[PDB]
DNA sequence: GCTTTAAAAAGTAAGTT
DNA sequence: AACTTACTTTAAAGC
């Protein structure tokens, strides 16, 4: 079997779309979020930055939301929850719990070893490598859908995955590839 | 729309000064591409300067991506898209199209001042460099101007750091990083001035 | 496709000191 | 040069 034994991964950043399940005022939104920004010509929901947990919260008049800069779930949870308690404060009530998704999931680990990237390049079917543009190979996995970095340094980065086991089966795939040779 | 894509290609090989060989693969390639969609709509322009790439990449006639890209208006963004899709979408190979450091050597010397000389130091000490392994992730560039710089002090036709980056169209900082590993980990003996 | 957000990897770039 | 900051690569409502 494939030898996962010295992979290691670890969690950057966790991005979750969130429903409130409540029609938003964005105008009277904006005194809920100190220094938030809100342009709806260029983009039709306000950016906030909590510092708590720290991540930043884009909140949408259909009281849809998506938080991102993560580092684990029990982030996502108390910004919803503090958005929330804000929200009740100023009138808005909820017709249920808030249903949180996570939607995307960016580790950075390491997989053991060093690689030469021109081989890999010519080995590794359906990567990409273009080093005149970045260092890495880009790797796409189809199943589960996500993107792998690989590194010289053998350090990686892997986009995409909803859920840690999803992003390990993917790095498992890529080592099985590696590992050939 | 034909007529306009290969009049842009002599704009791109007048401006790059582009052999015929290198030209004429370059719409060779746009008509293969052609009898195969050239997707539902990418750009002429982006499509063509995509081909030119392709071209001298397929031809081993150096063109940093960079030097295809403001002579046709445009960025690294819908040219590395339509490259990237017009490459497997055909039957463009990553060994076919790789390109090594060693083959902007000549390029960049003509631009420099020559010799033969110098040429094939720097083309030992990239060899050299590959085999040990100190090239992986540098970008192809900054590889050969250090080499470059570095062969023209051994063989006693110095050129500058500046005039060097310059050619090769990276920073001196950039040289002076990939120049200094290679004299160390390659154990080169620099004269001095 | 785009707009806005966040995050890491390693290489390269740019402004100041 | 060193530092620092920063750019390359990889859901939301509606145009």
């Amino acid at each position: 079997m494939v030898d996962m034994s010295k992979v290691k991964l670890r969690i950057e950043n966790i991005v979750a779309s969130v429903d409130l399940f409540a029609q938003l005022d964005l105008e009277k939104v904006l005194d809920l979020c100190p220094n938030s920004k809100y342009n709806p010509e260029e983009f039709p929901g306000i950016i906030c930055h909590l510092d708590d947990p720290k991540v930043a919260l884009l909140i949408f008049s259909s009281g849809k939301l998506v938080v991102t800069g993560a580092k684990s779930v029990q982030d996502i949870e108390r910004a919803v929850a503090k958005l929330a308690q804000k929200l009740k404060s100023i009138g808005v009530k909820f017709k249920r719990a808030p249903q949180i998704d996570v939607q995307n999931m960016v580790f950075s680990g390491d997989i053991g070893r060093e690689f030469n990237l021109d081989v890999v390049a010519l080995t590794l079917p359906n990567c990409e490598y273009e080093p005149e543009q970045f260092p890495g190979v880009i790797y796409r996995v189809k199943e589960p859908k996500s993107v792998i970095l690989l590194f010289s340094s053998g350090k990686i980065v892997c986009s995409g995955a909803k859920s840690e086991a999803d992003a390990w089966e993917a790095v498992r795939k890529l080592l099985r590839e590696l590992d050939k040779y | 729309n034909l007529a306009f894509a290969l009049s842009e290609l002599d704009r791109i090989t007048a401006q790059l000064k582009l052999p015929r060989h290198v030209e004429e693969e370059a719409a060779r390639l746009y008509r293969e591409a052609v009898r195969k969609g050239l997707i539902r709509g990418r750009s002429i322009e982006s499509v063509m300067a995509a081909c030119v790439y392709a071209a001298c990449r397929l031809l081993k006639v150096p063109r940093t991506l960079d030097e295809i890209a403001d002579i046709a208006r445009v960025d690294k963004k819908e040219i590395g898209r339509s490259y990237r899709f017009i490459a497997r979408n055909l039957n463009l190979t990553p060994k076919k199209l790789f390109v090594k450091p060693t083959d902007y050597v000549n390029k960049f010397a003509d631009e420099l001042g020559l010799s033969e000389k110098v040429r094939r130091r720097a083309i030992e000490i990239l060899d050299e460099a590959y085999k040990r392994g100190l090239t992986s992730g540098k970008s192809p560039a900054g590889l050969v101007a250090a080499a470059l710089y570095i062969a023209s002090l051994l063989e006693g036709e110095k050129r500058t750091q500046r005039e060097v980056a310059e050619v090769a169209r990276v920073t001196e900082v950039t040289v002076r990083n990939r120049y200094k590993e290679l004299v160390e980990k390659l154990k080169i003996k620099v004269p001095i001035a």
